[PDB]
């Protein structure tokens, strides 16, 4: 039951919970960002380092789920049927797949040691009044 | 078990345009699609139109194309099916049904209503 | 657009004795789901049609088992081991594959007379 | 587009398919061997694949509550318990078996399958090749 | 006769100087814990207090929030239910408020600075808003 | 989440203690304030269960405090009688059985408390046909 | 809904004394208090006397104070109102009410009884 | 003890306009609750009283919306927008700030005649 894919890696679940979900960036953003920069390392067979097995493990559900959808699209003569699954597969459970995708990214240029002082800043600072709290939201830069 | 009751049907004076009434209640409207059943003394059933739960599409037969209409009105759960141009050939006994077994074949079937042409009175 | 077919147009039973009714499509109903959408209905006159078999070859709920049928593709048959005094009626075979929905020519039954 | 997770672990998806889809065992007895005899990243690979089969399992079980439509659920079900775990099952085999025999006493046994099955059924050795202890 | 902030160098006025806008919500600070300290709250350790005042604190609310049920529960009347959840929950929590976000403060950054930035602020609120300075001071790091 | 982990002991280990044999609530404050003023006043941090102590006697002060309130307004007379009895009977047993614990491992060091507090049990669970007359006292 | 039927009303010779019964159930007797209301023809409502749950405490009016007393039976959960020593000015309909809304409005309101007082028959 | 006041005596509506009545009492009702104990009260002929507003601000249930009052401390006044057929009667006004409770004069309605 416990299966904390950020257990190991140093960070847990409840951490990730703590921003809301909105903060999130797309999908296709995390696509493309990764397939530009990324594209060599990724299709390296060397071994490479963590985080890089998490991120092909990673990115081949979100490829199957599509591949469901289109299946699933032809099929399922329903109108109603296939309008409830489609935005189901796409739009509440791709979610998780964020987060993963948005958490390993920023581990991976601007280091992890930043990334968890970055969320911990960043979650002390959205929950205090607005007018006793620096005007600008901490954007990571480096 | 679903009950449906129609209402509106009777006697028309040639030429004019009528509208029937078919209501439905105990089960989810806006989660199924519904259809319309014809038939004429000295035949057997024939398909007219359906409509899906959103009621953007929909389908018509040859014969009554271009001259027939459906709307549903999800705020009460009605149906609505509008007749114009009517013929001789038209005067048959009118039923509303609803199909779910993954929306191939009715399962449950209205009533139905009478619907008669004629200048005799 | 698609063409149906029943026969026989008629057939008497002798009641307690099996009976065979064949329904013929033009075009295969055989989806990519490996399911065939045809039906088959029961009429009575001053009624309601009612329900009897669903999605091919699948009894719809709350139906006698004295009534059963099977087949595929563009060949199917309706299939009563033992008939009963309540079991006459008019019977109807419909196609779901493609818009529009087309029906058969029908199938009343009745009792042989001497 | 180029993903697949034999690569960078000296396998070939080719070594991994050549195997017929019968020889594959079933899910709920693997996972249940996989949970008891277990706890390199080969570990996150397998946590991931658990991961995948629970949220599966927790998709079809909604999906079953709700969707009062009953045609659907059969294809929905069979097609996320047959055709979807295929590859759920290859994976967590090809994840497992490495760890107890160890890398190369895996490829070989992968090849000498290929073998095996080239031979025509009346030349073929009557064993059961497998690879032991 | 007991002075709570006495064991770590500071007085009741100190906080008592800070308006209630300034205390995040019970929520926040719940989830604070939660989160951030999870690990080492439940474990042993010696010396650090600051745990050991969370601890009771945490159990002392849940108490009151099953006061609070139980008495949604019966009292058919709903006109005294308004008043008591009012004054469990908005007057009562207050203090609660006040010593978690004391003690969670602590925990993150240390008396070292938490005190200079207590005696700052009060500096800043006991003049009159004429010629008080634009924004308050912000605790930064 | 666990009201005293950090003690060496468990909320099941003292379950086997009968809640009707627990001491008054005012023999307890009063054994504690007389002999453990001066403890309470020192600038020294330690022994934890100092501090806890100063929680508990700081959540009875806020108590207290509602119910004289309730006391003062609710003129209904029936909820304010029902709301006076729980707060006096069932909200205590909590803080009692804290301060059971702490004032009495002050007192009898820790060993003392943990050997007292085991052998307890025993009393309860022999029959009374052939259980010894007197119970454990914790002593010293 | 709770309702409440009262008993006992009816013409009383002038001197003596008289006893009206209000009875109550559907709701937690023990649990509320209850109220006696008057109304003489011509004037308006006036508060008489009222009794808390446990009964130990009572209050009354200077117009009646000292000669109509209140008491309760939660074991039947039946009221009681006294009177002695009436006279001429008292000759009115009698509602007994329960006030629930924080102790302070009545809420529900029994049908009422009328006591009449007079020699002729 | 408490002295009750009400005004005015009477007020004819034509039905369909907004009408408005004041009631007021002698010592404060804001109890250190924040809250005041002031009461609206319906009678009908042949009938029993019915609840117009309780708590000062706060609609009885089940009350239409037709009526509304606000107010605090020593004024109060009761407002309806719109005058039907059915709501002819004598109007209260109650106290229970302190014992013994005390209450109004009355106000009785009707229709102006021509």
């Amino acid at each position: 039951m416990d299966i904390d894919p950020y257990k190991e890696f140093g960070a847990s679940v409840e951490l990730l919970s703590f921003l809301p979900s909105d903060f999130f960036p797309s999908i296709r953003d995390l696509l493309d960002t990764a397939s530009a920069l990324y594209r060599e390392a990724l299709e390296s067979p060397e071994h490479c380092s963590p985080h890089h097995t998490a991120l092909r493990q990673a990115i081949l559900c979100w490829g199957e789920l599509m591949n469901l959808a289109t299946w699933v699209g032809s099929n399922l003569e329903d109108p109603a049927s296939r309008e409830l699954v489609v935005s189901y597969v796409n739009v509440n459970m791709g979610l998780k797949i964020r987060q993963l995708l948005w958490f390993h990214i920023s581990c991976l240029t601007f280091g992890r040691e930043t990334v968890l002082e970055y969320l911990v800043s960043f979650g002390v600072w959205i929950r205090t009044p607005p007018a006793y709290r620096p005007p600008n939201a901490p954007i990571l830069s480096t | 078990q679903v009950q449906l009751v129609e209402s509106g049907g009777g006697v028309v004076q040639p030429g004019r345009s009528l509208r029937l009434s078919c209501a439905a209640s105990g089960f989810n409207f806006n989660k199924f699609g519904m259809h319309w059943v014809r038939q004429v003394p000295g035949k057997g059933l024939e398909w007219l139109t359906y409509i899906w739960y959103d009621g953007s599409n929909a389908d018509y037969v040859d014969s009554v194309k271009g001259r027939f209409t459906i709307s549903r009105d999800n705020s009460i759960n009605t149906l609505y099916l509008q007749m114009n141009s009517l013929r001789a050939d038209d005067t048959a006994v009118y039923f509303c049904a609803r199909g779910f077994y993954d929306s191939s074949s009715l399962e449950s079937w209205g009533q139905g209503a009478l619907v008669i042409v004629s200048s005799a009175s | 657009d698609i063409v149906m077919t029943q026969s026989p147009l008629s057939l008497a039973v002798t009641p307690g004795e099996p009976a065979s009714i064949s329904c013929r499509s033009s075009q295969t109903l055989l989806h990519n789901n490996g399911y065939n959408y045809f039906s088959w209905y029961l009429q009575k006159p001053g009624q309601a049609p009612q329900l009897l078999i669903y999605l091919g070859s699948n009894r719809a709920p709350g139906v006698s088992d004295r009534f059963s049928g099977s087949g595929s593709g563009t060949s199917f048959t309706l299939e009563i081991s033992r008939v009963e005094a309540e079991d006459v009626g008019v019977y109807y075979c419909m196609q779901g594959r493609h818009t529009p929905w087309t029906f058969g020519q029908g199938t009343k039954v009745e009792i042989k007379r001497t």
